[PDB]
RNA sequence: CCAUGAUAAGGAUUAUAAAUUGAAAGUGUUAAUAUCAUAAUCAAAAUUUAUUAUUUAUAUUAAAUAUGUAUGUGUAGAUAAAAUAAGA
């Protein structure tokens, strides 16, 4: 979701709508793998691993 | 306790608006009663004795309030039971969820006295059929009602007997001490 | 004007808040386009005045 | 079509790779003790059957435990016999799927026993993977109801002669290919007192819920804590972690191996429209029942402490009196105790130590007594039912002798709908039902009031009536539910024992205030309690004070008065199951609601359809 | 003036997502700057829980930050023009002048004499004129002169 | 601190009224407006009506004058009992009454086709986009 | 909109009770009255239940009367049938409120929050990004893709 | 007695429009617009009927407007607003005109001098003269004036002007979805220029429908003929036919097609010499600075293998490249090269200037999202002067004086009621026209914005006590006359 | 090891009408506790040790070492608080 971010406001063909227009998934929805179609993944992922929600 | 607006003035508890059109208003008041006043001017310029006789057909009731109980029953002419006695611990009030102190109360003999009533009717109509009397379309059965105990129950069996009043007429009214 | 701004800035072109300082002019039976008022805030600064005690 | 695809895969003549039990690696662990688990019991703190396997696998040495419960897919979603009704709700199945999984981590967390979880037909699974597996000995508890004492004489028939099953015809086999002699162990554990040591003998008892508790008082009761050392001792068994779960099997992110089992869902079994079984009415009560045996035990541990035992009686009275049905002190234990998650012997000893404990008291012994006396009842239905056998189950109930001044049983769908509705002019019985209906449980005089409604009062079949208690109650018992309902019904008449009251009567006693009605119907609340439990009576001035508008809200009672054909006409009298009413406007296509041939309606795994099913359903779309 | 907020909401009980009440850090607050501190789900005090997201004093300077940051670009985008030093002899005479440094001295006016009083610092100039002093060396026809319009001109506006 | 799987009170009816009872809060803002403007002026020019009639309808249907109501007839009110204060009580009490009160159960709101309202256009007809089936 | 997370439900006797703070708050019931002008329907509930907040408001201030001298027979009984009239009529100008917000949401594409019904393309209320995998009140499990409501384009 | 007899035997008119038809029942502003009855000589006998004291404004057409019409309130029919308006009103023109409500303008002196130019543009080449001494020798008129003036609301008049005398006219009633449009893609076939698709293909489609009498019957002079084509579809003979072609194509290929549509538009446009082309943008202030569109990053027209080692900073800190002017855009590019070059005298551009920034006054937070009615304004912040930023003559529009006020302001309050949108049967609970003539005069300044959003805001008035003070006196009033007639 | 002080809890009632913008918060005692004036053998650096009013879903660790565990339809019993620039 960051770099995605930065290279739409870098990009700028679409303007300043990034922050003020353009709405974005929370950041535990959008850190979830390609394809999961389930919105009880964030919850399946790995317990033992201390990495602050990053798998 | 204490007020909750003590510290706003009494001038602005409330505040009146509108004191520009007090003047208004007098003014046109004024001219109102001045043109009211010119109307006026132009209109005027231009065994025996008092015991009750009693009939075969008429049902006497009896409704005995107690201290923590209330009976209704009633009997024909004949001296037969149209219907077993109708107690608050028989249709289940003084069961609880009152207390002692509710049973035998107005409400609690109304609704008895009502149930009784309601049951009473059918088997009083079969009671007539049997001896080949039919009730009619109409139903009016004349009753006779003896009341008992002088308590708060009393007062609901009354109220109840007087309700569906076209269905039961009352004939006499008696008090037994 | 309030602070050098006109009335309607200041509470934000707010009816419920400007008609309480229309209310004087009315009051009195006067014209509210017949005299000029300025209004100097000498309390606690705030961004926005806009609220009945204010007003 | 899930039936027919867990059929083909498990019992299928080759057993693919996928649908097999893993072998265990040290040739000791090949052979193992199995355990059935069923409806009747859930638990692992007082099971007999689970005490008898441990012990049996420490005598025969390290002797593996493996445990198997397969739910009867017939149960969930096939239509009652009379009615057309769901038996085992979705609301009942979310709690029986929900104590099973409460259960299955039980076993395979805490005592470490794999436990193998199938959907289809007991009769086929169990003796198949019995085979599989190779158990010596196979312990299940023994099932005495239709339709579970027969498949559990199936079960242990297949077990002795060691049957294997193939399912594309209904196909039997010896056990000399499996691509030891087995001995299967039932033993009686649902009883509060185990039988044997009954001081009467079943056949010879006589037929009284006084002389029962009479007998029980002379009668044992067996303690919790032999099992419970063996439970105990089970753990140093060694256990196959082959078969255990693994942790993203546990976190949900794959699911279970094929050879494990998948816990079925409504739409597995065959519950369809969801949106026609949601209730949408207030529930008036504060309490729920979390599913398990932890649960289970904390409820009735909190029941003891906050002063719940006053609901059996009130302090002293030495005399029952009318029971507070709005209250939360009362034990909400009958699912627990009907799942078999509860075990009566440890309620009963529960029971026991709080009134040693609070002994000093002067009246903790009635409140114990009356306790041990309702779980007695609880006991002497079941053996009336036992001795009744099938005939319990039949039209005007076991005793046909008693059944001189019943009618003929008038039959009304409709009738039938407004009375499963809730949609009648008594309030109690209103509140009643939608207690039942939405939570899944009502107190015992709430029970009775409905059934004899719906048998007595309304001149309707009472199977009906038994059927959709079965269908809404959470606790349903066989034995017990259809028992009571025999007996309020007025079709099994034992004299010395509690009269059948009316529904009116039950409404003046329990309820005479009116706390109960007006908190599960708050639009009646404005009614006083002189004209609660009788609102028709209320005059047009009266009912717009209160705010109830008799055929807007609360409709007029299914039982007229005399006459009210002259005097009523149907401006007044609204319907509530017509072509243009909300019931119809349900299901997302437009079949109904919940109520009258609802499982034919809604259900999507349908078998052995009846003629008297497919005449009802042909007059509900007439009408 | 301004409308906005500019200070924290403070800390109280947990804030229900209701009528007339928000999260204390739900993404609407501050754009989406909540984010920021927004410590997501139930924490148990004892362990779980970071100490800044709950310092009023902290999260008060965050917001104060994010409030200048605004302000400095909503500021900057006002900028139609960029300052450039003129070697004091090519500047019209209302610039050949002391002028004093920022908030050294009173809001000084340019010319008064000549009936102009706007403020000295905030006079933007065209480089319509100023092309000549700016590229002597390019010359050609840079930035064509800027037509203006004649205000004694009858045209439609005039009620011609 | 214990955990209960209890249906809360809050639990929305999705079959009572176009609205579910007690509804979840909206917030409805400016950019809403505007856009709803903006929807209001190309559905105007492109000249389909039947959204615009529809919500005549609905406005038609829900916003009738409620009626006085008979002397006696008041909301119920909590006792007032010596156990403290029994907030959690008076707070269940008041939101399962008003759940039983569902707007589609709201008698004092005149409802249906038999009421007659001599205040909106009864069809679509009477409204001015036909004003050329109105003339001479 | 804007607002998508999980939200309580109150009674609408507690927001009518709240006077000029939500309830009767001119900025918002400004808003509520652009709703219905934009659709051109007439804000008559709207209307009555400002006129009703303004006189409440104008002598909220006021001390009441003597409640002696006035008739506990009669006069509490008026006062009470005024009161309620009044609530009912706020009562209606809410549900107006929701529904209409509702209906307005639909047309223009505004997804709601969490378990909010928007009859005509939700029916059963709308749930997307929650704290809880599965939809409340319904136990239906939720997809990673929410729900697409309405078409794509635009 | 007598109030319920005029209800009673009240007779609605008979409906000539759209104006005559919108008209509430008459329970509704039964108080609100009060009834008298008038005789009316029906038969030649004057016969005594019930009749409304007020009337919505009369619907007259542009060639029925004269100069006794200034200053006064007229209304234009739905069809006719369907026709003339195929693209929409202005950003805030149709904030008043919801569906009962009549659509009414008012004509001021501005709206009748460009009435009168557009009378005169209609055959352009005999008032030649007098149309270059009218703009002094300028391509056209620019409107300037503060925020909440008539501007968008005087291009709309304009353009009813020129549509109802069959004039070709290109409307761009909002110039904020070209500058700050959803999305920006470069010219397929001019390079270095940019478009807005969204925007251009609306403009298109609309500007077809709403010339089509007069596109097709325009000849096509510069454009080839080998325009790409699917089956089955007709080449473009006809302007119209070009637009057709342009807009109505499948995504994507529609992006490509409007891009080589506006330049042949452009193109064919600026080739004519003899027909009369007004063109009408609704903030030319815009379109004079540069878009909100930044240029992309160099690294995106390079492509990279991986961002380890690639000295490209794109995926880790947002910078802001300088903003694409409007200048390079192709429907900006084909109106600059209509204004510059000369040779141009059929081309007239009546524009207007649109001041809808968010505010900014030394401090800006973060505004409320529950209440913010800004949301959708510009974030521009800049200055504009008309006179250094346009080639147009500038005109420049204030506020309402108080005769204009007066007409609007009275035509919203009873047009309102009558159309069933204001008190009706609470007509009594504000007070009269002259209390709020007064009251929203000083709330708003005069500014039409603001008599707008006061007319709304009047519902939470809490300080008007004259109509509580007159029920007090009519009812010490009633007792009096009680109290007289019992003595 | 000094037993003696404070504190906690905590209440009282006259202001008619006109004018004025005015003319308007007060504590015993019972309790617990404690570091002070009063009776010698031992707490303040090596801290686990359980001590009421906490951030819940568009973007989340940069300057003194500054929190990885409780999502579950917000669902009990008890307890505390206020008529105070708010709008019973
Ligand atoms: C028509 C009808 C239908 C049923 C039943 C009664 C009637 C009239 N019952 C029995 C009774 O309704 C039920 O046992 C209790 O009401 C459950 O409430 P509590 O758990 O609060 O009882 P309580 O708090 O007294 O619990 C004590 C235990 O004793 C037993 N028990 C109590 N009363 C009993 C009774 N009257 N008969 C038998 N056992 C009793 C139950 O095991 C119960 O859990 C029943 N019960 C049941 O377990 N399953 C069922 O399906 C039915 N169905
Ligand atoms: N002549 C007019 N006739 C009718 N309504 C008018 C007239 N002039 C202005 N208005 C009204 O004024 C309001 C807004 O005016 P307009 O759209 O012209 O503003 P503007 O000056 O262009 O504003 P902005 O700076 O936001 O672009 C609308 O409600 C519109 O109906
Ligand atoms: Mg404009």
């Amino acid at each position: 979701h960051r770099p995605v971010k930065r290279l739409f406001c870098n990009i700028g063909l679409m303007g300043p709508q990034i922050t003020t227009k353009a709405r974005w998934k929370p950041y535990r929805f959008a850190t979830n793998p390609a394809g999961t179609s389930k919105a009880e993944r964030m919850y399946q992922r790995d317990k033992t691993v201390y990495t602050h929600g990053h798998n | 306790f204490p007020d909750k607006y003590r510290r706003v003035p009494m001038l602005l508890k409330p505040q009146q608006g509108g004191q520009q059109y007090f003047n208004h208003f007098l003014i046109r008041s004024t001219n109102d009663r001045l043109t009211q006043q010119d109307v006026d001017n132009a209109s005027g310029q231009a065994m025996w004795g008092e015991m009750p006789r009693y009939t075969s057909d008429m049902v006497f009731l009896y409704l005995v309030s107690r201290r923590r109980n209330t009976y209704a029953v009633a009997y024909t002419y004949e001296g037969k039971r149209i219907l077993n006695t109708y107690t608050a611990g028989n249709r289940g009030l003084k069961g609880g969820d009152r207390g002692f102190r509710s049973e035998g109360s107005t409400d609690n003999g109304h609704q008895v006295t009502s149930m009784y009533l309601n049951d009473l009717l059918p088997k009083l109509r079969e009671m007539r059929a049997s001896e080949g009397r039919p009730m009619g379309r109409g139903e009016k059965v004349e009753l006779v009602v003896r009341v008992m105990g002088f308590y708060n129950g009393r007062q609901g069996a009354v109220r109840a007997v007087q309700d569906r009043a076209n269905e039961f007429h009352v004939r006499y009214f008696e008090d037994i001490t | 004007t309030v602070m050098g701004k006109p009335l309607s800035l200041v509470l934000d072109n707010k009816a419920w808040l400007m008609e309480m300082v229309l209310m004087p002019f009315d009051e009195a039976n006067l014209d509210y386009r017949d005299f000029d008022a300025h209004i100097v805030s000498e309390g606690h600064a705030m961004p926005s005045i806009a609220n009945e005690i204010a007003a | 079509n899930y039936l027919s695809e867990q059929d083909a895969l498990y019992l299928s003549p080759t057993t693919p790779e996928e649908a097999r039990v893993p072998s265990a690696l040290c040739p000791q662990l090949s052979a193992c003790v199995m355990v059935v688990f069923a409806a009747n019991d859930m638990r692992v703190h007082d099971n007999y059957a689970l005490a008898l396997a441990a012990t049996r696998a420490e005598a025969a040495g390290g002797l593996p435990v493996i445990a198997v419960t397969v739910v009867d897919y017939r149960m969930f979603a096939q239509p009652s016999a009379v009615g057309g009704f769901f038996r085992q709700s979705p609301m009942r199945a979310r709690f029986f799927l929900e104590t099973l999984a409460a259960l299955r981590y039980k076993l395979e967390r805490e005592l470490r026993i794999p436990l193998l979880v199938r959907c289809g037909r007991p009769e086929d699974h169990i003796p198949r993977l019995v085979v599989e597996c190779g158990a010596i000995d196979v312990f299940l508890t023994t099932q005495y109801a239709p339709h579970e004492k027969e498949v559990h004489n199936d079960i242990v028939e297949a077990i002795n002669q060691r049957r294997w099953v193939s399912r594309d015809p209904t196909a039997g086999y010896k056990a000399i290919e499996h691509d030891a002699a087995p001995v299967a162990h039932s033993v009686w554990q649902t009883t509060l007192v185990h039988i044997d040591d009954l001081p009467v003998p079943v056949a010879s008892m006589v037929e009284g819920e006084r002389w029962y508790h009479d007998d029980v008082t002379t009668a044992n009761i067996r303690p919790t804590a032999a099992f419970d050392r063996c439970i105990n001792r089970l753990s140093d068994l060694p256990a196959r972690g082959d078969l255990l779960p693994t942790t993203g099997e546990l976190s949900g992110l794959e699911p279970p191996p094929l050879y494990r089992g998948r816990a079925p869902t409504l739409v597995e079994l065959g519950y369809g429209s969801p949106e026609a079984f949601i209730e949408e009415e207030v529930i008036a009560t504060q309490s729920s029942h979390p599913p398990g045996e932890d649960a289970a035990i904390e409820r009735v541990l909190d029941w003891l402490m906050d002063g719940g035992m006053t609901s059996m009686l009130r302090y002293g009275r030495d005399r029952r009196t009318n029971t507070k049905m709005y209250s939360q002190r009362l034990s909400r234990l009958s699912p627990y105790l009907s799942c078999g998650a509860l075990s009566p012997r440890r309620f009963y000893e529960e029971l026991r130590r709080f009134t040693s404990e609070h002994l000093r008291d002067n009246f903790v012994q009635q409140q114990y007594r009356e306790a041990l006396l309702r779980l007695s009842r609880r006991d002497y239905w079941h053996w009336m039912g036992l001795r009744y056998g099938p005939l319990l189950f039949y039209e005007y109930g076991p005793r046909p002798e008693h059944t001189d001044d019943i009618a003929d049983w008038r039959h009304d769908p409709k009738i039938v709908q407004k009375w499963c509705a809730g949609l009648t002019g008594i309030p109690f019985a209103d509140a009643a039902m939608r207690e039942l209906t939405l939570t899944g449980f009502v107190a015992d005089e709430g029970r009775q009031g409905l059934i004899w409604l719906l048998s007595r009062g309304y001149g309707q079949d009472w199977r009906l009536g038994a059927e959709w208690l079965e269908r809404c109650s959470i606790d349903y018992d066989p034995f017990v539910c259809y028992g009571n309902c025999a007996y309020y019904s007025e079709l099994v008449r034992d004299d010395f024992g509690e009269t059948v009251r009316n529904i009116h009567w039950l409404a003046h006693h329990h309820d005479q205030t009116g706390i109960y009605v007006k908190k599960w119907l708050p639009q009646l609340s404005k009614i006083p309690p002189v004209y609660i439990h009788r609102p028709h009576v209320l005059t047009e001035r009266m009912q717009a004070m209160h705010g109830v508008q008799l055929g807007k809200n609360y409709p007029y009672p299914l039982k007229l008065w005399d006459g009210a054909q002259y005097t009523l006409s149907s401006e007044h009298l609204t319907t509530y199951f017509s072509e243009g009413s909300q019931w119809h406007r349900k299901a997302k296509n437009g079949a109904g609601g919940s109520g009258y041939a609802e499982a034919l309606r809604h259900g999507t795994v349908i078998l052995e359809p009846h003629q008297l099913q497919s005449s009802a359903f042909g007059e509900l779309e007439h009408g | 003036v301004s409308t906005g907020e500019f200070d924290h909401p403070p800390f109280q009980f947990r804030q229900r997502h209701t009528f007339n009440t928000t999260p204390l850090h739900d993404a609407n607050r501050f754009g989406g700057r909540t984010a920021y501190l927004r410590e997501i789900g139930p924490v148990n005090i004892k362990k779980q829980g970071r100490r800044f997201k709950k310092d009023p004093r902290t999260v008060q300077f965050n917001v104060d930050v994010w409030c200048a940051q605004q302000t400095l670009r909503k500021r900057w985008k006002q900028r139609d023009w960029e300052v450039i030093e003129i070697p004091f002899r090519l500047v019209p005479r209302e610039q050949q002048r002391v002028i004093p440094e920022l908030y050294t001295d009173i809001p000084q006016m340019t010319d008064p004499a000549r009936n102009d009083f706007s403020n000295i610092r905030n006079k933007v100039y065209d480089r319509e004129e100023l092309q000549g002093v700016l590229f002597p060396a390019a010359g050609a026809m840079l930035y064509p002169p800027l037509q203006r319009v004649d205000k004694q001109a009858m045209t439609l506006d005039k009620y011609l | 601190n214990k955990m209960r799987s209890k249906p809360s009170d809050n639990v929305a009816w999705y079959d009572k009224g176009p609205v579910e009872w007690l509804p979840r809060p909206v917030r409805l803002t400016y950019d809403h407006l505007d856009q709803l403007q903006q929807w209001t002026m190309r559905a105007t020019l492109d000249g389909r009506t039947e959204e615009f009639n529809r919500i005549r309808d609905l406005h038609r249907e829900w916003s009738q004058h409620p009626l006085m109501p008979v002397l006696g007839d008041v909301e119920p009110k909590f006792p007032l009992n010596l156990f403290k204060q029994n907030h959690r009580a008076k707070k269940r009490f008041l939101v399962r009454w008003h759940k039983a009160n569902t707007p589609a159960n709201w008698l004092w709101m005149p409802r249906g086709p038999t009421v007659v309202t001599p205040l909106h256009r009864t069809n679509p007809t009477q409204y001015p986009e036909n004003w050329k089936q109105m003339v001479q | 909109n804007t607002f998508l997370t999980s939200s309580v439900a109150t009674p609408p006797i507690s927001v009518i009770r709240t006077g000029p703070k939500w309830w009767a708050h001119p900025e918002r019931m400004v808003r509520q009255k652009l709703m219905y002008f934009t659709l051109g329907v007439d804000q008559l509930p709207l209307r009555r239940t400002a006129v009703i907040q303004r006189d409440l408001q104008r002598f909220h201030m006021c001390k009441p009367p003597p409640r002696v001298g006035d008739s506990t027979g009669y006069k509490r009984s008026r006062a009470a049938q005024l009161n309620t009239w009044y609530r009912r009529i706020q009562y209606q100008e809410y549900h107006m409120q929701h529904l209409f917000t509702r209906h307005v949401w639909g047309l223009l594409r505004v997804y709601p929050g969490n378990t909010t019904k928007i009859q005509g393309k939700a029916d059963d209320g709308y749930v997307g990004y929650d704290s809880v995998p599965f939809h409340r009140y319904n136990r239906a499990p939720l997809p990673f893709p929410a729900r697409e409501l309405y078409e794509r384009r635009k | 007695t007598l109030k319920k007899s005029l209800a009673a035997m009240y007779m609605r008119p008979p409906v000539t429009c759209y104006t005559d038809a919108c008209e509430a029942p008459v329970a509704m502003w039964d108080g609100a617009i009060p009834l008298k009855e008038t005789r009316k000589l029906k038969n030649g006998v004057p016969v005594r009927t019930v009749s409304r004291t007020y009337s919505h404004p009369p619907q007259l057409t542009p060639t029925q407007l004269s100069f006794n019409d200034i200053n006064s309130m007229y209304c234009v029919g739905n069809d006719e607003l369907i026709q003339f308006f195929p693209e929409g009103l202005g950003g805030r023109v149709f904030q008043t005109m919801p569906p009962g409500h009549p659509r009414g303008f008012l004509y001021r002196k501005e709206t009748h001098l460009l009435n009168l130019f557009v009378d005169k543009v209609q055959h352009w080449h005999t008032k030649r003269s007098v149309l270059s001494s009218l703009t002094n020798g300028r391509t056209g008129f620019i409107v300037d004036g503060p925020t909440g003036c008539g501007k968008s609301a005087l291009m709309c008049q304009v353009v009813h002007f020129a549509r109802s005398r069959n004039i070709v006219t290109l409307y761009v009633p909002d110039a904020k979805v070209w500058t700050h449009g959803e999305w920006c893609w470069p010219s397929t076939i001019l390079p270095g220029f940019f478009d807005a698709p969204d925007a251009a293909r609306s403009f298109l489609k609309y500007f077809a429908v709403a010339n089509r009498a007069t596109l097709t019957s325009w000849k096509l002079r510069c454009t080839p003929k080998d325009l790409p084509t699917e089956q089955g579809e007709r080449q473009p003979q006809n302007l119209y036919e070009l637009c057709e072609w342009g807009h109505r194509a499948v995504a994507p290929a529609s992006i490509d097609r409007q891009s080589v549509c506006v330049k042949f538009l452009m193109d064919e446009l600026s080739e004519e010499k003899k027909l009369p082309v007004v063109i009408v943008v609704d903030g030319w202030n815009l379109f004079s600075h540069e878009t909100h569109f930044r240029y992309p990053h160099p690294d995106f027209l390079r492509g990279l293998a991986s961002f380890n080692e690639s000295s490209t900073d794109i995926d880790l800190y947002p910078q802001e490249l300088p903003r694409i002017p409007a200048s390079r855009l192709s429907f900006v590019r084909g109106l600059n090269k209509m204004i510059l070059s000369g040779d141009d005298p059929n081309k007239f551009f009546i524009t207007c200037t649109t001041r809808d920034f968010k505010p900014f006054d030394g401090i800006s937070g973060f505004p409320n999202v529950e209440t913010d009615r800004f949301a959708n304004s510009l974030d521009e912040y800049a200055p504009y002067d008309p006179e250094k930023d346009s080639h147009f003559h500038p005109i420049q529009i204030g506020n309402f004086d108080e005769y204009e006020y007066r007409s609007f302001l009275r035509f919203l309050i009873n047009s309102g009621e009558l159309a069933g949108l204001g008190w009706g049967p609470l007509w009594h609970a504000s007070s009269d026209f002259e209390r709020k003539l007064y009251k929203i005069g000083f709330l708003s300044g005069r500014n039409p914005q603001g008599v707008v959003d006061h007319y709304h805001q009047e519902l939470v008035w809490r300080y008007d006590y004259q109509r509580t003070r007159q029920k007090q006196y009519l009812l010490k009033r009633r007792m009096e006359g009680m109290s007289r007639g019992a003595s």
